[PDB]
């Protein structure tokens, strides 16, 4: 997790000497196990456009 | 906010404003979810009864995007003391849920270890509010934001006339005339990481505003993550 946040979008943990990414409430971890996808409208921490 | 810039449309959607009986703002807050608001404990001993306004950017004209919410439960940290300003944190449960929309969205709550290692080690954070734009000035009519550098802990312990506890952290500039101020208290201090903003602090206090050799003091959210989680379930 020390190298570019383990390539994680948000939370990064080093379980068993291996990167494990996770996300904040309202987001689901993408298939690649790194990106965080908003589960719906107005996800936390995002500036609003509309 | 002294200095800084005006929050443009949709830039500070997690900002909440505590308003008194006169519908006048006196403190800020951070939207955590549709039912919860994060603020400073000292802001509670600063008004009889109050409500929470979200979606506002200009306290003068009525945009139509603003919304007022009554407070159902006030959860103030039992250890807060006006004597040390330590444990300056409170959580508010609203009577009705907030409707997210343009200018209304929650800031993300981060995990403790990750936040301390990845967020607070960042170069800067962002503070926002409707507070005074000058130490002796008046309450700001427009919502403003300011990028504040994280300050070395030893650096500000030396700069403070008061004890800086482990529940506090400093941010701002030593000599540059930019800082949060009275009226911004209870408001958000967020840190951006890969285009996502996480709440990292609560505007708490400072000796004057934007004064040389002095910094802004904020409640360290990471020190209360478990307390916040518990408050949000009850
Ligand atoms: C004079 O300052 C004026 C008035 C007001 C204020 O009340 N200050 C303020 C509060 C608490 C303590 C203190 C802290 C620890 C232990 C004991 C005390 S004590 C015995 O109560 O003095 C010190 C202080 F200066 N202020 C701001 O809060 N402004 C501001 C707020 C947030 C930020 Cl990020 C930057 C600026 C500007
Ligand atoms: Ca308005
Ligand atoms: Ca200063």
């Amino acid at each position: 997790c020390s190298l570019d946040n383990g390539d994680c979008d948000q939370f990064c943990h080093e379980e068993q000497n291996s990167v494990v990414c996770s996300c904040a409430r309202g987001y689901t971890l993408a298939d690649n196990g790194k990106a965080c996808i908003p589960t719906g409208p107005y996800p936390c921490g995002k500036q609003t456009l509309e | 906010i002294v200095g800084g810039q005006e929050c443009k449309d949709g830039e500070c959607p997690w900002q909440a404003l505590l308003i008194n009986e006169e519908n006048e703002g006196f403190c800020g807050g951070t939207i955590l979810s549709e039912f919860y608001i994060l603020t400073a404990a000292h802001c509670l001993y600063q008004a009889k009864r109050f409500k929470v306004r979200v979606g506002d950017r200009n306290t003068e004209q009525e945009e139509g995007g603003e919304a007022v919410h009554e407070v159902e439960v006030v959860i103030k940290h039992n250890r807060f003391t006006k004597e040390t300003y330590d444990f300056d944190i409170a959580v508010l449960r609203l009577k009705t849920p907030i409707t997210f929309r343009m200018n209304v969205a929650p800031a993300c709550l981060p995990e403790r270890d990750w936040a301390e290692s990845t967020l607070m080690t960042q170069k800067t954070g962002i503070v926002s509010g409707f507070g005074r734009t000058h130490e002796k000035g008046r309450q700001s009519t427009r919502l403003k934001m300011l990028e504040v550098p994280y300050v070395d802990r030893n650096s500000c312990k030396l700069s403070s006339s008061f004890i800086i506890t482990q529940n506090m952290f400093c941010a701002g500039y030593d000599t540059k005339q930019e800082d949060a101020c009275q009226g911004d208290s209870g408001g958000p201090h967020v840190t951006r990481f890969k285009d996502t903003y996480f709440v990292t602090g609560i505007v708490s206090w400072g000796e004057g505003c934007a004064r040389k050799g002095k910094y802004g003091i904020y409640t360290k959210v990471t020190a209360f993550l478990k307390w916040i989680d518990r408050s949000m379930k009850t």
